RNA sequence: UUAAUUGCGAUAACGAACGAGACCUUAACCUACUAAAUAGGGUUGCUGGCACUUGCCGGUUGACUCUUCUUAGAGGGACUAU
């Protein structure tokens, strides 16, 4: 059932590090914004006209070490940057210039994430601490509980929670081997998650808000209940798998394997989809993995920020 | 001195060009700046490496002794 | 003319000896690593440990190597030389229940007083002239 | 193999010490931080001239503002990185 096929039509050269991480907004489906090991962001406008899918737009200096985390704004006008220099960096997405300029970790940041509305910024760091800002560029909040360096905070999206709660639940993962989950109105803990036997690379709550996928250095990728508090299922993918992303339309989870990208579909437990681009000259040892994954608004397109410098977009062409 | 003065306002005005067109105008025109520059006299946009060596005792020079005698 | 002279090479034998499971592929990471789990004094030299660190990595990712040694690959050495075969590589169970001899081990097994179940072959003492 | 008794190694040699390297000063790169009437810049004053269109080149220790260059501290950066 459901015979899609993803093949890729674009590729987006032009950054000169490899692309750690990418973000999309739902309001506007046209704007990427990917930060690299350049030191740089760099805004793609997206054209549906000819080989390559986007163009360029603005490019985001400001920050004199590895970008490794990117997250856009929910309106689609403000960006927020993780850079490996201690500091967090707010940009607008049409000026250019810098916002705000985030100080206060010790250990260089290695994840950030946006509120729900527009109040809140969280931030991972490995000084094995999590930072609550405000927009203007404060700290508000120091939140403390993890022995190591934590590598990912995003943020559990609020679909239908009781009307309305005001309340801020978001989840945090590092090389501390645990998954743990928080709540902001205040400020304090929630329930734990222990599944991995490595390290946690990168974690990421679905975008109806229910599900928590994390993944590992030994491949382990978990499934968990948030609201729920259990686990949800658990997959292995046997390389390194260094990013994953679910999908909005599809119950899906893209998987940044060493070796190339599997796609598990959750429903029936089983992967459908492996993506692995050609190159050239290589000795088939270090072929260019993946990054960084991120899927379009409506599900439609894939963006995968590869070890190579490059951006390669794979759109869904289901051949019936 | 003079031509060094002039290399520096070669340097600068092809850097001015190049930020400002990131800053204000596009990417593909500073891009294409950049394409343009770049492959024609890479000190265009690349400030040059070399600076002068520090002078040594025993010669008159950077890098040069001053004589022998043997007799 | 760049060695890596003994203090560089030896951290990182030790470095990866002692954390492997916590090295990655890539420079950076590993030099943050580096910096954390030990205190190199001056930070060229951090720098060039690192350097090899990331090297010996490479070089374990391609293969197993000489020299260094961690508990995954003692392990799995260790779970290689476990292996023993299910099937008899002895007693008889290859060529029908029967092995070949000669007459002399025959007379040997014989004079032994053992009953031996052999199976004569002269060796054709005409010797190959190499 | 290295500039190196620098390493890979083989081994009645095993572990070590000095030297080399490491290390400091200096020269780069820092539109990232801290800042500056004993360093510079912008806007605007108060003026000079030429143009006459709002602009050009100037003067003032008059004000507001900034640190790109000039400085010097904490740091980053290169480890033969891919
Ligand atoms: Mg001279
Ligand atoms: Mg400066």
């Amino acid at each position: 059932s459901s015979n899609i096929m993803l093949v890729l039509r674009g590729t987006l050269e032009g950054h000169n590090g490899w692309v750690t991480s990418l973000s999309t907004s739902a309001a506007q489906p046209n704007l990427l914004v990917s930060g690299s090991r350049d030191k740089t962001l760099i805004s793609w406008r997206l054209t549906e006209n000819e080989q390559q899918f986007g163009v360029p737009v603005r490019s985001y200096k400001g920050h004199s070490h590895i970008v490794q985390d990117v997250v856009v704004s929910a309106d689609g006008n403000y960006a927020v940057s993780a850079s490996w220099d201690k500091t967090l960096r707010l940009w607008n997405l049409a000026t250019g210039n810098s916002e705000a300029r985030f100080v206060g970790h010790t250990g260089d940041v290695l994840s950030v994430a946006i509120d729900a509305n527009s109040s809140k910024i969280i931030s991972a760091s490995r000084d094995k601490t999590i930072r609550v800002w405000n927009t203007v560029g404060d700290c508000a909040y120091v939140l403390l509980g993890h022995t190591d360096w934590v590598t990912k905070v995003r943020v559990a999206p609020k679909n239908l929670e009781d009307v309305d709660d005001g309340r801020i639940t978001f989840v945090s993962a590092g090389m501390d081997k645990i998954v743990r989950s928080w709540s902001l109105n205040s400020y304090r803990i929630e329930a734990d998650f222990i599944g991995h036997n490595n390290y946690i690379n990168v974690v990421q709550p679905s975008p109806d808000g229910s599900l928590a996928a994390s993944a590992g250095k030994d491949g382990q990728i978990y499934v968990w209940n948030l609201k729920h508090k259990s686990a949800f299922m658990n997959f292995d993918a046997k390389d390194e798998v260094f990013a994953l992303a679910f999908s909005p339309s599809r119950f899906w989870l893209t998987a940044a394997t060493a070796s190339g990208i599997k796609i598990y579909d959750l429903e029936n437990e089983v992967l459908i989809d492996e993506l692995k681009p050609e190159f050239a000259g290589y000795t088939k040892a270090q072929d260019p993995h993946a990054v960084s994954l991120a899927w379009s608004a409506d599900g439609q397109t894939l963006f995968a920020g590869y070890t190579d410098n490059v951006i390669r977009v794979w759109q869904v062409m289901t051949a019936n | 001195g003079h031509v060094s003065q002039v290399y520096a306002i070669r340097q600068a005005i092809a850097k001015g060009l190049v930020a400002y067109h990131q800053k204000f105008v596009d990417e593909q025109s500073k891009n294409e700046l950049k394409k343009a520059f770049t492959s024609y006299d890479r000190t265009l946009l690349i400030a040059d490496s070399r600076r002068p060596e520090p002078k040594k005792f025993g010669g008159r020079g950077a890098r040069s002794r001053f004589q022998k005698s043997y007799r | 003319g760049r060695v890596r002279t003994k203090t560089v090479k030896r951290a990182s034998k030790a470095l990866i000896e002692k954390y492997y499971p916590k090295l990655t592929m890539d420079f950076q990471t590993n030099k943050r690593l580096c910096d954390e789990i030990a205190t190199i004094q001056s930070k060229r030299l951090r720098n060039k440990i690192a350097g090899y660190t990331t090297h010996l990595m490479k070089r374990i990712q391609k293969g197993p190597v000489r020299g260094i040694s961690f508990k995954l690959q003692e392990e799995e050495r260790e779970r290689k030389d476990q292996y023993v075969p299910d099937v008899s590589a002895l007693d008889l169970s290859h060529s029908n229940d029967v092995l070949n001899v000669d007459t002399q081990t025959a007379e040997l097994v014989n004079s032994l007083g053992l009953k031996l179940p052999l199976s004569v072959s002269s060796v054709s003492a005409v010797r190959d002239r190499r």
